[PDB]
């Protein structure tokens, strides 16, 4: 199991997602990638769960 | 001058043994609130379990 950490820079730290579809995908070398993709509509208690 | 139109509601509070009344103005009809009982999240207008 591998852990995957994403930190945001000024650039994109100015947004914060509100229902919007946020999507991520990793793609190795060679094999199938992994596209996560999600749709957030509010944050809470600072740390959310999607 | 535009306190002519809108809707006057009034009430009083007895604030150091002196009756001090009050006087509120609407003009538009609108909603909102305000935490009652057990709201330890403040910020968010997230209504815990149980508030």
């Amino acid at each position: 199991v591998i852990g995957v950490m994403i930190l945001f820079g000024p650039d994109l730290g100015s947004h914060v997602f509100q229902y919007q579809t946020i999507t991520i995908q990793i793609t190795p070398n060679i094999g199938s990638p992994l596209t996560i993709s999600e749709y957030v509509y509010q944050p809470e208690g600072s740390v959310s769960v999607i | 001058p535009f306190l002519a139109h809108d809707n006057m509601f009034t009430f009083t509070l007895n604030i150091s043994g002196t009756l001090v009344t009050y006087y509120a103005f609407v003009n538009q009809t609108f909603a909102f609130t305000y935490p009652v009982a057990g709201d330890p999240l403040i910020g968010s207008a997230i209504a815990p379990a149980g508030s």
